[PDB]
RNA sequence: CCCCGAGAGGGGGUUUUUUUUUUUUUUUUUU
């Protein structure tokens, strides 16, 4: 983890957090997230982008470029590039992130790759592109949030010529004013913490240091959709946990989603 | 019932009596007969300033305090720390400054107090009575060139840290005083030392007797026998303390009691975490404290 | 949004998308929005109070004259604010000495000259650099002034918001100069344009179809000649699709060569192949001129002479280069379109024989070019008989499929043939030899 | 050979300016209080930049420790959708960018006093978020701002500029197609002074006319020291009157 | 490894330059004379600078074109480092301040300047091309490594030859030297560099708020003036009165008027050192032509 | 090209080809690399895929960065000779296992110690005429046989399974989960992939014991 | 020079390993 405590304060968040009446050091409940704060459109160089920040002084920038591409010959037409401050481009935590949230949006598992798609030969690659200013905890669920906010209010050049390469073969040509808004369905990462019977969502960086185990788990079309992976928030107090505790999050998610995707989704 | 609040803005990065100010390179004064101290430096008779602040004139000695920095110890302070590393026959403590502070195996008392007597043996083994991780309270004794601070915990009151829960705030909201440790409603005491760090712990015998077992004084062991109610009361005072920092104001153990009873109208504690309660609190503070002038 | 600077100086975002390499590019610049540009006339009395000085240390020159062509009422003096179309079309007109001679040039339509042609834009902005006492050109920059620029609204096309711009520099510059009595005439052959003064809502302008305000000038006889004007050829590709075609190895460029002992066969000089592709017909050389640089497209085997997919057509390709080995036969092709036109302005005389003499009115007569490479033109003329034995300069301005010949409208007058000043004249101009005496700035 | 009105015979650039006016230049000081001591965020034009000052704090490494003066470090990321074509290779360990940490490096070592901070370590991260032209003098700007937001001590504003030279014409404060199309000089200056801190040519420049062009920078840093000033000023201001 | 300077040698020297005295007796404007001298082989050059020994060899190979440059030749200058100038100097340490500044400089007075014609150096468009090689050896170091660089790159450029290359299709006919004679570069411009080395005389309160400007600068500093100096500045020019590249990466903050007087001041020296490679070319041509006639007589 | 290794020609390009439930069986072996202080070999048949991985685990050995009361651990997996994965998916899974065994490790018996778990996919053949959802069970087989080689203490013999891109892990007879994974799947198939993965770890267990013990 | 006892006691002044290179739009001379 990264915030440092001592074995007595940890005692007494255990002991506080693994009661029945699980009481969180903010006073929050089981299921109650931390206030965010969301910036979108602010790279006019780029075709999206967005930023969030946390309570804790947490801060992560998206951006979204789009290229065209033979769809023939480029498989994955959604890339996500991850950038921890501080942390190497080859560290653990960075390239784990990384692969995570590139199977989260991959092209045929939770985002409509229809709408990329120009021709009968070209499509829209969109780079996604990570920068984590500062975090305390494990910011996958930071991340996914910005990413949401960023494709959302995301908008692409609009093609111009004809859309059968295979006959008449027209070189892709765009209208030089006009943008398309990328309508797409972002998925969302949440991600869970495991205190002796206990799951809260939103883990604080105090509630993680002393977490037996933890959840990530995606959303997308009002349902659970993997990636699923159980996570160690820390490793000093790693423990094994019971099946229903892994049901219970899966139903925590389930029912306490769209209530975060409905304040997300904000015309 | 809301599972969220997420506050949107598009288009832009990022929302968008009198003092003497000054920035650094400014000319403050041309008078040589003036002894420079922190925030300025000199050329013959011309005096600038250092750093961003208001210039301050005590009796001939002209120097410039700055709006901002990190806690700077004195000599005397009432500080909460953690021990960043242990080495030879000292604790290097962090507190918050541009350099750990150091902890020499002589000041802090051993087990068996005054009795026992003085062990080669503790120095090796001394990671079991303090380890890294582990806080205490702490007294600045002494202050070396650079000026780094030196701690001593040779008092009962100063020790290692229990039973109870850390936060800190910026340490400009948190001035000295003629004691730093309260007892407050809730039977929770408070810890605010000087240099921002706070530690707010279930109240003790020692707490009590304040204002009205020597071989126990460094377990990391929490009381077994801790109330919700107080562990609850922890959490409503923890939040308003961050309450009171959000507003850029320096926390009292007045205005702590003052806020925690204020906030009891809300039900739920989690709900002392949201910016509105917190401006609406600041305001509440202010107001009272106008009205005292 | 838009900020206001301390300058009184303001800034907004131009945004674009430019296709490049079958990649699309969001662009975006940044646009200041002045208050500081002058409208550059002799009457003006509150600009040269408010300008600045360039680069260099100079103010620029006022050269609009306080005394421009008066016209009948309700013209009066006026002054000529340009579109877009009546630039590219009648820049020979726009350089003749007998008409024009204050006009002001939008930015916003200098800017569109420069995209669709190069050269034209230059020819514009020469005539506002070499600005005379006979000829005054200016560029008012409407984009960077805040009190004329305008903004797309929701649901309008570029070129409806730049026909709106240009507008709304007129009525600034109609109300600017009502305390000197200045009118402006809005020269446009654009529908759109007329729908929004109709209504007459916000200000009155006034706008002439280019024909319509040669019909109100005093010399509008001598100026009348040099407005810009089952058989079918096969349309030019679209634009995208040559572009894809050279990319994709299907189409290819080169520059074309028609002889006079032969106007029905083109050849064009081909990098991938050894010997020149043979263009056979008139249909194949689509109104191609000599010189031209054209894009082809190979024919089938059999249209040889001594396809579907662009695979087959790459195949086709293979075999047209084996056939030029051979000598035997010889791959023919046809143009498709038409990439750089070898087009300058063309000296010749009207034939004697499409010309009535019992005609009053306007007729169609033909020219024949001094080229003897170069096919007639069509001209649309009154005075016909005043043009009948001498050397003309005409510009072409169209050569759709449903003509059988290019249609061209006369320029100016040299001379009789066979004469020292009209032959040498002639002679030079043809030569591309710059015979004009040396301008101010030269001097 | 360029077919756009660089600088046209109206005195008027591609974006409206004449030839001696400054780019919108808007500052932010306490950007993010949670993440370091001190911090700015820049928009000079199109530009972008985060800048992050960590310090002065205990060093993660013993070895790296100077008992004289304190480790000043400056890691500039430019990120790679900072220009309107993505980049796909990183910038981290680009010679060029290990030039531009290094170049700052050199210049606050003789500003920011490190001899009154010995035995500590002041770490100073960057973030360019667009980029737009003259982005080595906005990243001078930015770390001026942020470590004076730190409260630390130095001896006078450093302010950075560039002018391009178009033919004979200067332009002050060029954008990215400004750039391209001409030699452009970026120019350090210390505080109202004609002392250069940082003087960077990199395209060919007649002799005669450097002189001229530095007379131009150094006018127009100072106009970028009194912005920078007036918003420091206004900063301060407002936190006295709250505070006190 | 740190070089370790006293008091008194930081006294004494600043104290001299005080008295317009430098060590080596030098002046405070003169340039250090420089020796070229060259191998058997084309491409072999050494440049020497007092004690400062440096080695620049040219070398060059078939290689194909990148896809953005299809009619552009391949060219890269390396710089690394080692103990044999010095055990200041970390083996392979291509990320140190000193070292990144330098490699840019040579590389912005070279490459990016365009001195090497890398136009001629293709042979068949987006297929094959000349890949020139620069590769500088650092031998004995007492400072002015950039400037030596600069002159050890470009009078190796200009002493180069290339072997004649006859191309049909896709064959490449690669003719040896004695068969056919090599071929030389082509240089559109000589970019020299020359470096200024700034002193401090008093304290850093009169240099940001001093009235009278008093800091002290010196023409291609000594190992032992380098190491005292608070700022540097590198100017380069050509014959051809043209500033190739400025850099004043930090350092000592110095007056505009001063540094301008360094350009002028450089401009001299480069004039000369320029001429003084031409004329040590021709003579090395002269040298080599002489010999072949008295090879092929006795022959 | 590159100047540590011998990559050869840069004009080269690699040779392209062209043209012209089910019961699992697998082999254990341990204790062979004399060079460490515990290894693994698993090899494992199936189908129309066969893997053969090896694992190596180097510890207890000194930790110079920091101070610890208990013992340190570290994963990696590293590419074989043919088949290759993604660095990323190499990076992940390897933080997915450690999760796992940092649940089954006794690190309190190793204060200020390092154990650094290696595991090479040395031959992971595709026989077919996200892939490294199947090898993982085999991971943490190999990784449990080469920690109780080594002698490294373990709290349970921690095994796993895979069934339709889901993969979990179990301890204490299957009672509990040290670890779940699940990529692509279908929609409310838990309960069916938790049984048919602890019937894959029951078998995985009773294999290992039978090679800790008669071996 | 620094901290703790009232008088020549005592305690401190801060040392060592980890991961490769690109880079922006019909000859000749005078006429
Ligand atoms: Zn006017």
């Amino acid at each position: 983890g990264h915030m440092s405590l001592s074995v007595a304060e940890k005692s007494y968040l255990y002991d506080s957090l693994a009661s029945t009446p699980s009481i969180r050091p903010d006073g929050r409940l089981p299921h109650q997230f931390r206030p965010i704060e969301i910036f979108t459109d602010f790279l006019p160089s780029s075709n999206g982008s967005s930023r969030i920040i946390a309570s804790d002084g947490s801060e992560c920038i998206v951006s979204i470029k789009s290229k065209v591409v033979d769809h023939h010959v480029e498989n994955e037409l959604l890339q996500v590039d991850v950038d921890i401050a501080g942390q190497r481009d080859d560290a653990l935590v960075v390239e784990t992130i990384t692969s995570l949230l590139n199977k989260v949006l991959k092209s045929g598992s939770g985002v409509d790759s229809s709408k990329l798609q120009l021709t009968k030969k070209y499509s829209f690659k969109i780079f996604v592109d990570v920068l984590v200013i500062s975090s305390h905890s494990h910011p996958i669920s930071l991340i996914s949030f910005a990413i949401y906010s960023a494709l959302n209010s995301t908008y692409l050049p609009k093609l111009i010529s004809a859309f059968d390469d295979l006959e008449v073969e027209e070189l892709p040509t765009f209208h030089d004013y006009d943008m398309v808004k990328l309508d797409i369905n972002p998925p969302l990462v949440f991600i869970l913490a495991v205190v002796g019977n206990n799951m809260l969502l939103d883990p604080a960086a105090n509630e993680s240091e002393v977490a037996n185990n933890g959840l990530i788990i995606s959303w997308s079309n009002g349902k659970i959709t993997s990636p699923i992976r159980s996570v160690a928030l820390n490793d000093s107090n790693v423990k094994s946990f019971k099946p229903h505790l892994l049901k219970q999050g899966l139903a925590m998610v389930e029912k306490y989603a769209p209530d975060v995707v409905r304040s997300l989704e904000n015309l | 019932s809301e599972v969220i609040t997420i506050t949107k803005r598009n288009g832009a990065f990022q929302n968008s009596s009198d003092s003497q100010i000054v920035t650094p390179g400014e000319l403050v004064t041309d008078d040589p007969i003036w002894m420079r101290g922190h925030g300025t430096y000199f050329l013959d008779n011309m005096t600038y300033s250092s750093v961003a602040g208001t210039v301050s004139r005590v009796n001939r000695l002209l120097s410039v305090i700055p709006l901002k920095g990190r806690y700077a110890p004195e000599t005397g302070d009432h500080v909460v720390g953690r021990i960043a590393e242990v080495g030879n026959k000292r604790w290097k403590v962090d507190i918050g400054g541009k350099q750990h502070a150091v902890l020499m195996l002589g000041s802090v008392n051993l087990p068996g107090g005054i009795l026992r007597r003085k062990s080669e043996s503790d120095e090796l083994q001394m990671r079991s009575f303090l380890k890294e991780g582990d806080l205490l309270n702490a007294e600045v004794q002494s202050l070396f060139q650079d000026g780094s601070a030196s701690l001593h915990t040779r008092s009962l009151k100063y020790g290692k840290l229990r039973n109870g829960m850390f936060c800190q705030v910026p340490s400009s909201l948190i001035v000295r005083a003629k004691n730093h440790t309260h007892n407050l409603p809730g039977n929770i005491t408070v810890v605010l030392g000087v240099n921002g760090y706070i530690w707010l712990r279930k109240t003790s015998q020692m707490d009590l007797a304040r204002d009205t077992s020597s071989w126990q004084i460094y377990s990391d062991e929490n009381d077994p026998s801790i109330s919700n109610n107080i562990r609850q009361a922890i959490c409503r005072y923890a939040n308003v303390i961050k309450a009171l920092a959000f507003c850029e104001i320096g926390i009292t153990q007045q205005r702590i009691v003052s806020a925690y009873e204020a906030s009891m109208v809300y039900s739920n504690v989690g709900e002392l975490i949201e910016k509105n309660v917190m401006e609406s609190i600041g305001s509440d503070i202010l107001t009272a404290e106008k009205m005292r002038g | 949004r838009r900020k206001r600077l301390a300058d009184g100086l303001s800034v907004t975002q131009k945004v674009f998308v430019r296709s490049r390499n079958g990649g699309a590019t969001k662009i975006v610049r940044e646009h200041y929005l002045r208050s500081d540009i002058p409208c550059l006339s002799r009457s003006c009395t509150k600009c040269p109070q408010i300008v600045v000085p360039d680069a260099q240390n100079e103010l620029p020159k006022f050269i609009l004259s306080d005394s421009p062509l008066e016209l009948s009422a309700p013209i009066g003096k006026h002054y000529v604010v340009l579109d877009t179309n009546v630039v590219l079309q009648a820049i020979d007109l726009l350089e003749n000495p007998n008409c024009f001679f204050d006009v002001i040039v939008p930015q916003i339509v200098l800017d569109e000259v420069r995209n669709k042609s190069y050269p034209v834009y230059t020819r514009l902005r020469t005539l506002c650099r070499d600005s005379d006492d006979h000829k005054r050109f200016i560029v008012f920059h409407n984009e960077f002034s805040e009190h004329t620029f305008v903004e797309r609204l929701p649901n309008e096309t570029i070129n409806d918001r730049n026909n709106r711009a240009i507008r709304k520099t007129c009525q600034w510059y109609s109300e600017h100069l009502k305390p000197y009595d200045i009118n402006v005439v809005l020269v446009t052959n654009d529908r759109l344009n007329r729908e929004a003064a109709t209504k007459e809502v916000e200000s009155n302008i006034i706008t002439k179809s280019l024909v319509q305000y040669i019909e109100l000038l005093p010399n509008a006889d001598d100026i009348r000649d040099s407005i810009p004007q089952d058989f079918t050829f096969p349309e030019y590709y679209s634009t995208a699709r040559v572009m894809g075609g050279l990319k994709n190895g299907v189409l290819y460029q080169g520059n074309i060569q028609i002889s006079e002992y032969n106007f029905l066969e083109g050849s064009v000089s081909l990098p991938r192949f050894s010997k020149p592709v043979l263009i056979v017909g008139q249909k194949n050389l689509n109104r191609a001129f000599n010189g031209d640089q054209v894009i082809v497209e190979l024919l089938p085997q059999s249209e040889w002479k001594a396809v579907i997919s662009d695979k087959q057509r790459r195949l086709l390709a293979k075999d047209a280069m084996i056939a030029q080995r051979s000598k035997k036969i010889q791959p023919t092709a046809k143009v498709v379109y038409i990439q750089r036109r070898s087009w300058r302005q063309y000296v010749g005389q009207l034939a004697p024989s499409s010309v009535d003499p019992q005609s009053s009115s306007t007729q169609n007569v033909f020219v024949i070019l001094m080229d003897k490479c170069l096919p007639k033109v069509r001209i649309r003329t009154r005075r016909a008989a005043e043009l009948l034995d001498k050397r003309i300069v005409i510009s072409i301005d169209s050569w759709p499929t449903t003509h059988k010949y290019p249609l061209g409208h006369f320029v100016r007058d040299l001379g009789t043939i066979e004469s020292a000043q009209a032959e040498t004249e002639a002679l030079l101009l043809e030569h591309d030899v710059e015979y004009r005496p040396f301008s101010k700035k030269v001097l | 050979m360029s077919r756009l009105e660089i600088y046209s015979p109206e005195g008027l650039r591609l974006d409206g300016r004449r030839w001696n006016e400054l780019r919108r230049f808007e500052s932010s000081i306490n950007t993010h209080p949670h993440a370091a001591d001190g911090s700015s965020y820049m928009e000079q034009g199109n530009n972008k930049i985060i800048t992050l000052v960590k310090g002065p704090k205990e060093p993660r490494l013993k070895s790296q420790m100077d008992t004289s003066k304190a480790l000043l470090n400056v890691s500039v990321n430019i990120t790679k959708f900072s220009k309107f074509e993505r980049s796909k290779s990183s910038h981290k360990n680009e010679r060029r960018v290990l030039e531009i940490q290094t170049s700052l490096v050199r210049m606050f070592e003789k500003n920011v006093m490190l001899n009154i901070y010995p035995r500590t370590v002041i770490d100073i991260e960057i973030h360019v978020l667009e980029q737009d032209g003259g982005i080595m003098g906005s990243l001078i700007n930015g770390i001026t701002l942020a470590l004076i937001d730190a409260g630390i001590s130095m001896f006078d504003y450093i302010s950075g500029i560039s002018v391009g030279l178009y033919d004979t014409t200067p332009l002050l404060d060029t954008n990215s197609l400004e750039e391209n199309a001409m030699s452009t000089v970026t120019l350090g200056v210390v505080g109202k002074s004609e002392k250069l801190s940082l003087l960077l040519v990199e395209d060919k420049i007649p002799l005669d006319r450097l002189e001229n062009v530095l007379a131009i920078g150094i006018a127009g840093a100072h106009r970028v020291r009194d912005l920078m000033d007036e918003e420091l000023r206004k900063h301060a201001q407002k936190r006295v009157s709250n505070a006190s | 490894k740190d070089i370790e300077i006293s008091a008194s040698e930081s006294k004494f020297i600043l104290e001299a330059l005080r008295q317009n005295y430098r060590l080596d007796g030098r002046s405070f404007d003169q340039f250090r004379d420089v020796e070229i001298t060259f191998g058997k082989e084309f491409g072999d050059v050494s440049v020497k600078m007092g004690n400062t020994k440096v080695h620049c060899r040219i070398s060059c190979q078939i290689a194909q074109p990148y896809e953005d440059r299809p009619f552009e030749g391949l060219f890269v200058i390396s710089t690394e480092i080692s103990p044999m100038a010095g055990s200041q100097f970390e083996n392979g340490n291509i990320t140190g301040e000193d070292e990144v500044l330098c490699s840019r400089i040579i590389e912005k007075s070279v490459r990016r300047s365009g001195a090497l014609d890398v136009e001629g150096l293709c042979i068949v468009a987006g297929s094959k091309c000349w890949a020139v090689r620069a590769d500088v050896h650092f031998l004995d170091c007492d400072g002015g490594f950039i400037d030596a660089s600069c002159i050890a790159v470009m009078a190796g450029l200009m002493h180069f030859k290339k072997p004649d290359i006859t191309v049909h299709g896709e064959q490449i006919i690669v003719h040896p030297v004695n068969e056919r004679e090599p071929v030389p570069l082509g240089i559109l411009h000589i970019p020299i560099c020359v470096t200024f080395s700034f002193f401090n005389p008093q304290d850093t309160e009169e240099n940001i708020k001093g009235e009278t400007n008093s800091e002290i600068s010196i023409i291609d500093a000594t190992l032992k003036e380098e190491l005292l100096r608070d700022g540097v500045l590198t100017v380069t020019l050509n014959k051809n009165r043209e500033v190739v590249q400025v850099s004043k990466a930090g350092g000592l903050p110095m007056d505009a008027l001063t540094l301008m007087k360094c350009c002028h001041e450089a401009y001299s020296i480069i004039e000369k050192i320029t001429d003084q490679i031409l004329q040590l070319l021709k003579e090395d041509s002269e040298k080599r032509n002489k010999y072949a006639a008295m090879l092929t007589s006795e022959n | 090209q590159d100047r540590r290794r011998l990559l050869g020609p840069a004009a080269a390009k690699p040779m392209a080809f062209s043209n012209t439930e089910s019961e699992q069986e697998l082999s254990l072996h341990t204790g062979f690399i004399e060079n460490c202080n515990g290894s693994a070999l698993v090899e494992a048949r199936s189908l129309g895929h066969q893997t053969s991985l090896i694992s190596a685990v180097y510890g207890p050995r000194s930790i110079r960065g920091s101070f610890t009361s208990q013992g340190t651990i570290s994963i990696q997996l590293k590419n074989g000779l043919l088949e290759k994965y993604n660095t990323n998916e190499l990076k992940e899974v390897s933080s997915f296992l450690m999760g796992i065994f940092n649940s089954v490790v006794n690190l309190s018996r190793y204060p200020k110690s390092g154990i650094d778990i290696f595991v090479y996919l040395t031959y992971d053949k595709d026989l077919t005429n996200s892939q490294i959802s199947s090898l993982i069970p085999h991971c943490i087989t190999s990784i449990t046989l080469a920690l109780a080689d080594a002698g490294i203490e373990l709290v349970d013999m921690a095994g796993a399974g895979e069934a339709n891109g889901t993969v979990v892990s179990f301890i204490k007879n299957g009672e509990e989960i040290v670890g779940f994974w699940k990529d692509d799947g279908d929609d409310e198939d838990l309960l069916e992939c938790l049984d048919r993965c602890k019937e894959q770890y029951n078998r995985y267990r009773d294999l290992m014991i039978s090679c800790l013990m008669n071996q």
